[PDB]
């Protein structure tokens, strides 16, 4: 899961 | 006076889905690259033109790029749609998303097709849908116990997380909220009305959380997303004649 | 995974609806008084009481005493509430609205009620009602050719889009105020909120200033609009 | 009419  | 009105979706077409697509950045800006927000493109693109839409796309454009085809799109007629969507995958923060290679303020986009600028979806739906973050903070988990129309009617702004807070993204299936928004319009898309299916896509987001990561502080955190609405009738997709 | 999910709905209580009702303000701001104001603050009372809400009302109140009553509500227990609602009446612009001597950011008002800062409200409606001007735009008339995020399941109901001026009658009190009663009164109690508020938008889409001092005012409009981080139906049916 |  990454950032936005 | 009718609480059952409906928008009237009986036009020769339903109308452009224009999605603008950016994985990466120009270097100045430091901007982590987007892996699998590909994944969101497709899957909206499936989804959307399920429904009808003729879905255009667009990859890394810069902000002159993007703003041209912006201002092309708000100049050519609606008359024959039923509505417009307009999707942006993208980083962000404040009230902006990313171009390619700078920020543009989301209202600068959203003024072109209110009313007086864009006569021809003069009492149609417009909807943008937002695909990034809108601040640096990271939800954390909680648990239980006849008239004139004014110019700036008819917008549904849908973003994939409230106002401030991180937007996740998976790197190969896609971002949280595109993946439960796609999920809905695959499943109720041609039948419920948009916001209730919104709404669902905010209950589904709020049931996912940050499962595993390399900062142990964001394990368990947490994102519900947020729709405005200046809607003045039920909007549906039923399937078109 | 229930498409007619609705809120639990059945708590002893509805709960609390506060009312900040802000008729005028200090000098120095240089703001003129909101007539119709006291108008508007009896009609909500009138239907939210009817939809089983206790209702407070605070009026005038300087920015430091808003602030302690809304800690003061956000601190005490809602376990046995159904939801919560809050209504502001006042001047606004950008992201705020004033209390008597100063402006407040409508996000510090909000806060509070997120969900790692009031337990009791988790899982809850926290609903936000909003009659203020929010620019300096005049909107101009047109024609047709699992655990759960601590930001969740608020709805914030603005009279008026971002940026734009919005109205109100010196009688009869402002445009939005007058057409949410008047569809809290016919639909609140069977009626989803959230249809209820589209019906709201509409009706107010209706209006015009239909008189006015400056004629390059005459014909503006106002659309509301209402952003939703709730995750199901809502209803008031009746208790 | 005014205007808030
Ligand atoms: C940029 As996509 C495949
Ligand atoms: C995928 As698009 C044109
Ligand atoms: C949210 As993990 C890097
Ligand atoms: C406040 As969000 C759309
Ligand atoms: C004076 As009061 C309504
Ligand atoms: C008018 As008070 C409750
Ligand atoms: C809106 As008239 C003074
Ligand atoms: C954008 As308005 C709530
Ligand atoms: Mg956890």
């Amino acid at each position: 899961v990454e950032i936005d | 006076f009718d609480p059952a009105e409906k928008y009237k979706m009986d036009h020769r077409r339903r109308g452009i889905a224009l999605i603008f697509n950016h994985e990466r950045f120009f270097w100045h800006l430091t901007l982590p690259e987007r892996r699998g927000t590909c994944a969101d493109r497709d899957n909206l693109t499936r989804r959307f033109s399920d429904l009808g839409f003729e879905v255009k796309c667009f990859n890394d454009l810069k902000a002159e790029e993007l703003l041209l085809k912006i201002h092309e799109v708000s100049t050519v007629s609606h008359a024959d749609a039923d509505c417009f969507v307009c999707v942006f995958l993208s980083h962000g923060e404040g009230n902006h998303i990313y171009a390619y290679d700078a920020k543009i303020e989301i209202q600068t986009l959203t003024g072109l097709f209110k009313g007086d600028k864009c006569h021809s979806l003069v009492g149609k739906p417009k909807i943008f849908i937002i695909q990034a973050c809108r601040g640096n903070q990271h939800d954390v988990p909680v648990i239980p116990l006849v008239y004139t129309l004014p110019a700036g009617a008819d917008f549904l702004m849908c973003y994939s997380v409230a106002e401030g807070y991180y937007s996740h993204r998976e790197t190969v299936n896609g971002s949280w909220y595109i993946q439960d928004l796609c999920e809905m319009l695959g499943k109720y898309g041609s039948s419920l009305e948009f916001t209730e299916l919104l709404t669902l896509v905010n209950r589904k987001v709020s049931q996912r959380r940050v499962d595993f990561c390399k900062d142990p502080s964001a394990i368990g955190k947490k994102q519900v997303p947020c729709f405005a609405s200046m809607l003045t009738k039920k909007l549906h997709f039923f399937p078109k004649s």
